[PDB]
RNA sequence: UAGUGGCCUACCAUGGUUUCAACGGGUAACGGGGAAUAAGGGUUCGAUUCCGGAGAGGGAGCCUGAGAAACGGCUACCACAUC
């Protein structure tokens, strides 16, 4: 919680705690060049 | 644009701090450590392509398929780059040049976990 | 009679005559209307320093055949955006954008040395350090 | 008023300036010897050690005094801005 001694959370709209992109395994399906 | 929490002030934050990485985080009144920030999608990582020059009065070459500890800025990563010629490239098409050139500009090619603010590497 | 009055009372005409024909001269009208002050982004100066905006896109007003490593700059005394130039060309490595120059003309207030629109100002001193002792391989020659 | 004076004021007269350029506008305009000049004339500049004018951030206003509409003097407004 971000505060001052106004509360700001670590809200939902975030990239969850990945390092490489988690949509990247599915992005190993854009078969651009099946050479 | 998405800059909300005000810099300039003092702040008391409950930063969640793992028990794994509790070897070398100390209390600097006499020692030396610092802490940085991140972004949303800096949590994600990407593939980088550096521009490198040779260090001055550093004559002896290094083969360029070898792990060099890259800083682009300050922080350290033993990255395994692919240097290619740093000429004026119209079509932005490069080479898998194996090794180095002793004077001109080199363009590394590697995967790094990315700190996106164009530093002197 | 050679199209002019001569008689020794006619000076009333003559200093009103030339008064209306100085405006057909070019630099007279350029000068006495403050056009160098209402225009000419130096503002009657001899140099100006300003941040480099960015790398420059070549628009052919002929001829120097390359991407001329030129710098979009915008000054800080005025803020009026001008395309610029570096001599001893190449070496596109050694300053970022939003970084300093010192500008000076080509010799005609420029207007033509290469295929780049409005490129009329040689850069003299980037960030306070020179270029002539920086093309001399003491220091290093900037980027955009 | 130190004094001439439309400087005011009270009644009068209907004048005055002008294409011989009135009036109005702009000046990156403080005015006079200087400068670059160099056949001569012309040209452009003059903040600047001297003379004269003006101001003490901008306008007012007053005291003391032979002398100031003074600012390392004062009162007020306006713009700032210290403990």
């Amino acid at each position: 919680k971000i505060e001052k001694i106004t509360v700001f959370e670590s809200n939902m709209n975030r990239d969850t705690l990945d390092e490489y992109a988690p949509e990247g395994t599915e992005d190993w399906s854009d078969y651009d060049e099946d050479f | 644009n998405e800059a909300q929490a005000i810099a300039g002030d003092r702040i008391r934050m409950f930063i969640r701090f793992p028990k794994f990485l509790l070897e070398k985080i100390q209390d600097p009144k006499q020692l030396l450590f610092a802490v940085y920030g991140l972004l949303l999608h800096e949590h994600k990582n990407a593939v980088v392509n550096f521009s490198l020059q040779r260090w001055e009065q550093y004559d002896k070459p290094v083969p360029s398929q070898e792990p060099i500890v890259v800083q682009y800025g300050v922080r350290r990563y033993t990255i395994q780059p692919l240097f290619s010629q740093g000429s004026n490239s119209p079509n932005n098409v490069h080479k898998y040049e194996r090794f180095l050139h002793p004077d001109t500009v080199s363009v590394a090619t590697c995967i790094a976990p990315v700190d996106f603010t164009q530093s002197p590497a | 009679g050679k199209g002019k009055p001569r008689g020794l009372n006619s000076a009333r005409k003559l200093r009103v005559h030339r008064r209306n024909n100085r405006w057909a001269e070019n630099n007279y009208k350029k000068r006495l209307l403050g056009t160098a002050f209402k225009s000419s982004p130096f503002g009657g100066s001899s140099h100006a320093k300003g941040i480099v905006l960015e790398k420059l896109g070549i628009e052919s007003k002929q001829p120097n055949s390359a991407i001329r490593k030129c710098v979009r700059v915008q000054l800080i005394k005025n803020g009026k955006k001008v395309t610029a130039f570096v001599p001893n060309d190449g070496c596109l490595n050694f300053v970022d954008e939003n970084d300093e120059v010192l500008l000076a003309g080509f010799g005609r207030k420029g207007k033509a040395k290469g295929d780049i629109p409005g490129v009329r100002f040689k850069v003299v001193k980037v960030s306070g350090v020179s270029l002539l002792a920086l093309w001399k391989e003491k220091k290093e020659k900037p980027r955009s």
